[PDB]
């Protein structure tokens, strides 16, 4: 019953600059044979995890020497001397001394860039879906950074709880993100109200986009 | 007595084979690579036979991470006495094993605790594909299999020391088994000389294993823990079950009971599991005594047996024997001694590995010699 | 009440009949390893007590390495 | 030769009995209570037999008064490192005993110093209710007592380790005793075969102890310290004093001297206390040599004996024997070898436990055959 | 000057006649005890050299106790 | 079988003599004087024999330079824990020697590493005035020299402990030598009884050394290292070279080969260096098996031999024998077993050290009886 | 490729003829000495941990000395 | 030849208040088996000693927990947490490590109370005793505390050495002591002098009682 | 290749006063058996060395108790508590731990006395040697201390290098020394010049003795 804590859970990096991830164990990981069995694994999206480090320090075959591991007791660190483009992936720490091993929460690596205010657009449900007896209102938040952002929906100035779903894509080649917020209502409820507004909070200002169907 | 018939065998042959396979250029590197990231692995050696392998202690990591860096600082500072003690603790494991190996030609039996501790041995027992009955057997008597185990010193190549542990793997368990003790039986005639002695030679352990019985002639080769008799099949004979007939009918035609003949009118005693057999002959004093009451029975010049119930010691002449304090029922079977069925001056008095058929043939041949040289005169 | 013994006076023998078996019938092989380290000794010109005791213990370890070289 | 006649016995039977009594529910508590205020006491066990008991080490007090309180629970700093080394001292005795028992099946002979130190052993000797003669005897030869002692591991219950030291107490002391060496006696005929060899088999130690002589057939079972022969009666026979007559007159009617017959025309040598006996046969080279002069005497193909005064080494063929450097007078008793008193083709040449009477009876039967097969034809 | 030896050539044997006896003929049993203490269990945290060493020696002691817990 | 014929000799007699010369009033002072200024010297003792002497450890200097001055100050400050650890290091050597000596009566074999380190032993090898061939031999087999060495504890006098190391110096090396294994040879007639068995008794090692052959009956007394047969000449017999004829022609008239006869119809196996011999009799199962393919041959009730090349194990009855996997040519020489040349009811079936001439003469004597008891009738 | 073996079926024996000899034929005696020092213990009434451990180790040393004084 | 020193040799206590007795050894009492065998024993007047403490710390069966033992090296202490009435007795420390054991001088427990000045009386020899050809003069010191007190005899202002014997009863239920001092003289010597005086020194003042026979 | 340094190489002492010689080792001299094998030897003129000290401290048989050896590590000292007349000789230190031994430079012991200015004399070549086809000029320096002294030869005020040889006897019973300086020239070169001078520098002044042959 060991707890593995990775820090931080979201790491913005700059290419050519070092990065480091801390992994802390709830118990001492020293094994009875004098070794410490802590491993560091890399996982790119859509792929299985690939081991980079074993026994805290030893580097696995086929790993560039830019990766290094260090640590003892209950504190360990994975270090990347010069972060490259291919280093953008997930990284996990795993204790292996005590059966059957434990994994940390995991760390996502992304590229640090300047703050970019999003472009906000709003889209009413189409007539065809209104015939289909449902209504969806789509709010688009395009080309922003960082990924943290708040979206609120108001139907006739009433904040909506549930009935909204948010999607974010992976970091693009301009180092920006997007976001789609879809609000679902029945056509009766949609025709029952007049003002529909999407309110966006980010490191720009607070921006609302609205329209009046019925 | 018996045991000259066993035939020779190599006790450490399997471990020798593993060592000879381990004497390859990359075999050390195969073990090193497979154990590079774990403490335990199975390696298929070049001969095709897989072997379980342990990395019980990693002195290289201790020396190259906590001892070597402190030593080289451009100033031989140590800053704390603790380092030498920790060194003498980890080095202690190596020092004891290499000492013991240097006194036993690399073949140490039983396996020491320093060489292979019981916790690792328990893991070794627990992780083999064998019937769980044998797993429990080896688990509850780990020091017994230890005393029936061997050690073989293999190699010291590139950066690792390796040696072979040769455990026994028992294939016959929980089958009927028994021990047979024999004592010299002689004639008790009033004459000083001219005595006749006859003795059964089939002393030892008898274990039924598969259709026949394995016979162990030496009482040393088998260890006993209160129910179970641990034996080695290599120093054993394989005989048909008809040897059992020798206990009831020694003249039986279904088997030939091996015996020996002597003119040695000598008193002796044999302590059995639940009693004692006393062969009292001549003018020797024979006494069965109890610690509370004292002398309780005297032996009247014959092959006798007394139970261990009320008897605690036996003294024959000047020899003091202590009875075993084991518990169990003892059955006395009456019957006239067999030696009275032969007449002297025709009985061959110097036989050592003879049998009922052998002695009877010599007596029949000798009697034919006596008769065919007299019918002619 | 588990082990019984019988004495036959005719043949003057005793049979202890209450035992069970455990026969060897085979060998089980395993390999135990300890990772060592080759030592190129320091040339420290300081006769410190702790360091000299470390050196004596290291000499004992290297000696044990050589005594382990007593193979066949 | 002889030694097959001794009969079996349990060397640790008394210690086994003590262990079995020690396996009682409250017997451990009886020992704990009796030793609560002292380091030594005698405890009457449930059967009525008392036992002397020592309390040699008290790990409980050191651990639970100076080490355990500082350990618990999460603030576990230890200034004055010396404490751990002190643990290595108190724990030292415990580890050594645990190792020795775990590699000797619980039966260690001789008893080691770690198992029982000499100071405690001497206290045990002086606290023995035995004769002052035996107290002095066991005091002056304490290592011999060690080497004829056992240690048996009994029980591990509530808060104490306990094991049995099985010392021997010698009831036969300072009595006349002697050693007898015998060598093969053979014929010096020119043919390689057709030779006759005859040998005494009753070699070993003869100790006069009570009305008769205790005979130890193996020279191994007895240790010697310059006057005294420390032996074990359990591997001894009890024979009448007329066995001594076999040394002077082997044809005596009052006793039957046990011998063996062979055709083994083989040269060898037997080193005695004050010299050496050499059996030289065939074309073998036999030489008695001195380190100062060199070769000093040659052996003329027979049973010979030479004193150790002027002789320092003996070489028979390729075997090099070193003569004893003891002091004392050696007496050569002349007399023709016995083997000249029989003629071949009537001599039974394969006897291994025979005697004077046995061979004479067989020769008489064969010679009566020779006469009765000629009176008729 | 106390031990004498005679060689009988007829029987080809030698007798050394100057010895005294000490025959066993009997056993005396005694019991040796060591008071122990069961420790369940230290919670000493930290891989400090002093702390690690005392904990490792305690592990050695407990290992010896368990290794002894066997044996009949 | 054979081995009782060796005759006794003192293996540590030379070391015993050195101890006795070390027991004079001023001999300790002479050794002290010779070692007063050096660590090594040669001392001619009172008897005239020179001996090497070592001063391996000087506890006098360490105690009186580093321990006693610090202990006695009228203020028992130590100020530094290191001192106790350095003491327990210098003390360590003496304590280890005491353990072995105090449990072995002063007779320790092999010589332990603490008793005499390999570096000191190698120095002793380089110093003995022997042939450089012998120096190289003892250098490459240091553990072999250990296993054939002794240590004898001499004296404790005025201010120095001294004990004797008795190393062996090999005088016969690199001469033709061979090993001989024998197995029981019996008749396989369809009848259960009336069987005849015949076995060679001259089993063991045969080393040609000087015009004759040294014969070692015990396979344990000689150790083998892949080319060398290390043996001890004192426990050896010296026989003419015609004993080699017994391997090819056992009926040769120039020598009498010793054999034994039995009715012991018993199946067994004998593992040799490069194969295995199987004696299969009765209804016993005999199988040669391979680890890869499985059962590869069945034995047809006789004396058989199989090479170790394609065979990995042998199973007879319930006994499992592991074959040696050494390399080397194995030659099967055909020829009818000797036992078929004798007829039953005339064959003496109880012989244990007899020979070809002995058994033939007994059969001839019995045949003379049969013929002369019928020529008259 | 150096050791050869022959099996003779007539006598049912095997001879391995590829070995070479090393026979003892002789003993060489040598003497090993260690210079000691007689110790008359200090009566220091200071129960310091280090000094008490020194006292214990010196007691072990003298106990070994006396146990070795029991020569033969 | 071990010297056992008890302190104090006279211990006044108050009921309900703690008491402690120190015992010092001339030698170290550590035994070769790792134990220290020192016992504390209690003795009531006319009764045999009873063992209360063994092995410095361990209490015997049936010992009230108010008693405790402590100590190390060469210094040890017996403690009574709350002294009761039954605790007033003698107490001995006994070393048992070295054969055959040594006892301390002993400690007397007494009840502490306020200082009480004695009442002093003097009694001349009777006529019948004077006929008996001896003379005894009795000085009585009644109901005082503490027990320490000095008595001097003067015959015609001459202090007498020897010829005087002193008796002291045990402590009474008022926690006070008494004392009788008897001076013995021959009748001739008695008739030879005139003034006979008993002088008392205590924690009061110096007080004389005198008379003039002849 | 162990270096042994003796200090000083010339030790003037006073009888009855202590003396000490220091010997330093280039390597540690501790032997593997726990000993240090350093020996001190004495060598009188014309005699072989005599061992005085072995095992750093132990004095050899027949060695004065004044002689003592001390030291550790790489520093050692030979001490003479009270220097007598017989102690005037050479002393050598030799370490014996490492085969096959090495010797220091050596130290000469002489008697310290007051400064004594020499008596300077000059002797021309005789006529007989002038017949012998060589010429020698002798400068005598009698009864001086200390032994340090400079002699220069000038032929017509030209200093001569080579062609001069100097001899000094051992210290006399007045604790003084002497010196003979012989200048060798061919008879042609001798007759070629006029002024010949011997110039002596010592703890007096600078003194020249000269003569004019031809």
């Amino acid at each position: 019953v060991k707890g593995m804590t990775q820090s931080p859970l979201f790491l913005p990096v700059t290419l050519g600059q070092p990065a480091s991830i801390s992994c802390r164990s709830s118990q001492s990981l020293v094994h009875s044979d004098g070794n410490i069995y802590l491993s560091w694994f890399q996982q790119r999206p859509g792929q299985s995890p690939r081991r980079l480090i074993y026994k805290v320090f030893d580097r696995d075959s086929g790993v560039p020497d830019r990766f290094s591991g260090s640590g003892s007791g209950t504190d360990f660190t994975l270090k990347i001397s010069r972060v490259e483009a291919e280093d953008v992936a997930h990284y996990y720490c795993m204790q292996a001394t005590h059966w059957p091993g434990t994994f940390g929460g995991g760390t996502k690596l992304t590229v640090l860039r300047t703050v970019a205010a999003p472009s906000v657009f709003l889209f009413p449900p189409s007539s065809e879906e209104l015939q289909a007896n449902k209504a969806t209102l789509v709010c688009l938040i395009s080309d922003f950074y960082p990924g943290a952002v708040t979206v609120a929906w108001k139907a006739d100035s009433s904040p909506s709880k549930a009935g909204v779903e948010t999607t974010t894509p992976s970091k693009q080649s301009n180092n920006k993100y997007s976001l789609s917020s879809v609000l679902s209502l029945t056509p009766e409820q949609w025709k029952s109200h007049r003002s529909y507004s999407c309110q966006v909070t980010h490191e720009g200002s607070t921006v609302e986009k609205t329209f009046a169907p019925t | 007595f018996l045991g000259f018939l066993l035939g020779v065998g190599s006790a450490i042959a399997s471990g020798v084979a593993v060592c000879k396979v381990l004497h390859l250029e990359g075999e050390v590197n195969k073990i090193k690579s497979a154990l590079l990231s774990t403490n335990k692995a199975v390696v298929s050696l070049s001969n095709g036979v897989s072997v379980l392998t342990f990395k019980v202690l990693d002195l290289k990591n201790y020396i190259d991470k906590q001892l070597l860096p402190i030593l080289n600082k451009q100033s031989c500072s140590i800053s704390n006495i603790e380092t030498v003690i920790e060194f003498q603790q980890k080095n202690n494991r190596l020092l004891e094993i290499t000492r013991e190996f240097s006194v036993n030609a690399g073949v140490t039996t039983p396996v020491s605790t320093y060489m292979l501790t019981n916790s690792e041995l328990l893991s070794l027992i627990n992780d083999m594909p064998i019937t769980n009955d044998q797993k429990k057997l080896m688990s509850n008597n780990v020091q017994i299999v230890r005393q029936q185990s061997y050690s073989i010193m293999c190699i010291i190549k590139e950066e690792v020391l390796a040696y072979v542990v040769q455990l026994p793997l028992y294939g016959v368990i929980d089958t009927p088994c028994w021990k047979l003790h024999t004592s010299p039986l002689c004639t008790t005639n009033t004459k000083e000389g001219s005595n006749i002695c006859l003795t059964r030679t089939d002393r030892g352990w008898y274990c039924d294993n598969a259709g026949s019985v394995s016979f162990f002639p030496q009482a040393e080769t088998c260890k006993v823990q209160s129910n179970r008799v641990f034996c080695d099949t290599m120093n054993s004979l394989t005989l048909p079950s008809e040897v059992n007939l020798c206990n009831v009918d020694i003249f039986n035609p279904k088997y030939d009971c091996k015996i020996m003949t002597s003119k040695t009118d000598v008193s002796s005693s044999v302590i059995t599991s639940l009693g004692a057999i006393v062969s009292c002959y001549g003018k020797t004093k024979c006494t069965a005594s109890n610690k509370n009451r004292g002398i309780i029975k005297t032996f009247s010049n014959g092959c006798d047996y007394v139970s261990n119930k009320g008897v605690d010691t036996v003294s024959v002449g000047n020899t003091l024997y202590y009875v075993n304090k084991q518990e169990g029922k003892s059955l006395y079977v009456k019957g006239e001694p067999i030696i009275n069925f032969y007449d002297p001056l025709v009985f061959p008095s110097d036989e050592f590995d003879a049998s009922i058929s052998q002695v009877n043939e010599k007596i029949n041949q000798s009697l034919a010699f006596i008769r065919k040289s007299d019918e002619l005169l | 009440q588990n082990i019984t013994e019988e004495f036959y006076q005719s043949t003057c023998s005793a049979v202890s009949k209450g035992y069970l078996s455990a026969l060897r019938t085979g060998w089980y092989t395993s390999v135990i390893t300890i990772e060592l380290s080759n030592i190129k000794e320091n040339k420290c010109n300081g006769t410190d007590a702790k360091v000299k005791l470390i050196k004596q213990e290291l000499d004992k370890y290297k000696n044990a390495v050589t005594e382990l070289q007593l193979l066949m």
